[PDB]
């Protein structure tokens, strides 16, 4: 990760504008719903302009910060990816079912995550990474013992430190995990990505079992969806009361949301109330609300995850 | 024999049962007619919640009897749904 | 339960006829693919006719325990279908409807019932007491528990299985029953047991295999036709390595797989002389079976080895 | 540094001698879409290993590597993939009435 200066920021800014102009092609018909790249990139620009404003006169201090160097490096790469995606994709960028368009959708989520991370670490344009409050006490004590006040660590270091407390059984399991926790796809784990992951897959004591049971082996899991997409997905099961799905929100990272079909033909969305998601799923099945994940007749029994 | 079940909407539904039918069988009949999952159903008759394992003649429920089909600081379900919807405001 | 005389077979035939007539409604627009209730019910009539002619004593055939249970379920299931149409009214002609969904479910059950009857009466002659369970470890369990029996009540089966493969809760037992009780009659026949232990082999990890394939695997699609497998994967035609796996109502006890190739084709195959989960492990390692139902995360079934 | 890989339509990728063999198969995926695990890459009579780097194989600029798609196991007497697919399709044939 190389030192950042004004020239690099100006470079990234021009690359972001070209991605914007590419995404303004009317042949794209980009949906006005999150993640919305036409807002995210201008918002990333405006937040970077704010950070620089805070560090005017101490620009040497901002440019050596490890988190910031890794971030700008990743921002440049992801914009170059997107430009190249349009170049290689040609007319297929305008068929939604295409590999290129699906990859644009993936990159729009990544830009959303990067902006949320950057605002988490630079709340008002000031670096606060070394004082980031990790939400779950057990997870916070893990990060402090292993990494102290560090804001970001290489993936290999994170994997090694995690393995000591939660063994990772195989390189296969390791790459599946990295895919879930490395939200910004930069081969680092920030304290922010760690906070999100451990909020989603609490309690810490069974972290990887929670993650496998919810993100890998559960057919009701839908990854990132909007509110509207939850309704559209359940619409085919509108007359099967008890059909349900659960999903992530790119506007509220670290939060789970649930959608379910009522007995009277309505789709409602809710969150787990003061309890891990798997407990809400266990309770919802027993109470007759969450019976058929994505409409399916068989439902994972998460009861084994309780202690 | 037929018995009646009044739902929360004021709807009276008519079931064909036997005195030996369990409360679980009745809820299954209600699902057949209304689509309500049995675990979402609570049945009330003559001041008592009816238990799943017991039968109709256990509760002395006769032909043409009528049964009734039925967190602090929380959001209502509609308020919760509206809130989640607003997460996606642009 | 009760004995089966000729009058009862004639009643069932008449009920089947009324189901056939209900399902001949043009407004239904029944799909021409299995399970096809308009073939399955006449085929069931015909095999029953065949059975009756093998026994021209009818006293003997009417006392057979499996045949008593089968005929009771046939009468129950056809009456259920008839009520479904009367209750469903015009909703029967809307595909997303609970009535129509239930008709689809019943069409599969009639398919399973005919397959089972033909398995127990292969040439019209009762052969349940000599039925050959395919997997050796499964057969030894059935013989030690049930001897030469052809059919046992669910409660008896659950209790015998729990002695060997503990079932942890009432909830897990009900989920298991939903998978193995194909004909939905609260009994387990030796035929249903054969199908289940073929699908969820090896016996040494039976319930773990079942949970990992039919409950907690998003690639599992339960019963689909070949055409329906292509339709499901069409969304992911440009995502090589997307895959699903499924059951065939025409070939019970057989797994089939569909996957998207690197060149935009959808191919269908079966596990080659190996449990389904080993084919899934191998296919992931070789780059063919990467994205179950298009999902980025793929269950790792290695722990089952 | 640059190099070429050959459908028969030779493609061009930009890499340094320090990038690993896994990354080369990734750059192929950005252009051909093939998943990396199905990709087999030959360089002068041998199939390179996903571990050893480009400098670890004496790959020089303007060189060429042949791309061969890995195939599903073809044990003796197996059906071909098309025969297997046609068989499964015929499971659903019907003669009505
Ligand atoms: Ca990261
Ligand atoms: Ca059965």
């Amino acid at each position: 990760p190389g030192t950042v200066d004004k020239k690099m920021v100006e470079k990234c800014w021009k690359l972001m504008d070209k991605v914007v102009r590419l995404c303004q092609n009317p042949k794209l018909a980009l949906k006005n719903s999150p993640p919305y790249i036409l807002d995210l990139l201008p918002d990333t620009y405006q937040h970077l302009r704010t950070i620089l404003s805070r560090y005017e006169g101490k620009m040497e201090t901002l440019g050596e910060n490890e988190y910031f160097r890794v971030f700008m490096e990743n921002l440049m790469k992801k914009t170059k990816q997107t430009i190249s995606l349009f170049k290689e994709g040609k007319e297929r960028m305008y068929e939604e079912n295409s590999q290129p368009r699906r990859n644009l959708t993936k990159l729009s989520l990544i830009f959303s995550h990067m902006l949320a991370e950057l605002k988490g670490i630079f709340p008002s344009g000031l670096f606060q990474g070394d004082t980031f409050r990790i939400t779950k006490a057990d997870a916070a004590e893990f990060w402090r013992k292993a990494f102290g006040e560090k804001t970001i660590v290489p993936w290999k270091s994170f994997r090694q430190a995690l393995h000591e407390v939660h063994p990772i059984s195989s390189g296969l399991e390791a790459m599946a995990l990295k895919s879930t926790i490395d939200l910004t796809c930069n081969d680092y784990i920030s304290v922010f990505e760690f906070d999100i992951f451990t909020r989603l897959f609490q309690p810490w004591s069974s972290l990887l079992r929670n993650w496998n049971s919810l993100a890998v082996t559960h057919p009701g899991y839908m990854a990132f969806l909007t509110y509207d997409e939850v309704k559209a997905r359940l619409q085919k099961f509108i007359h099967k009361p008890g059909s349900y799905i659960f999903r992530l929100s790119c506007t509220r990272l670290g939060q789970w949301a649930i959608g379910y079909v009522t007995a009277d033909g309505n789709i409602l969305q809710t969150i787990p109330h003061n309890k891990p998601l798997f407990q809400a799923l266990i309770d919802g099945f027993r109470e007759g609300f969450y019976l058929f994940p994505d409409g399916r007749n068989q439902n994972p029994d998460l009861t084994g995850l309780c202690e | 024999m037929q018995i009646f079940v009044k739902t929360l909407t004021g709807k009276t539904i008519t079931l064909e049962v036997e005195p030996s039918d369990t409360i679980e069988n009745v809820k299954a009949k209600i699902q057949d007619k209304e689509g309500i999952p049995p675990d979402q159903q609570r049945l009330i008759f003559a001041g008592k919640q009816l238990e799943d394992g017991r039968t109709l003649s256990d509760y002395n429920i006769q032909k043409e009897s009528t049964l009734h089909l039925v967190p602090g600081g929380s959001m209502t379900v509609e308020e919760m749904d509206s809130w989640i919807k607003s997460w996606d405001q642009m």
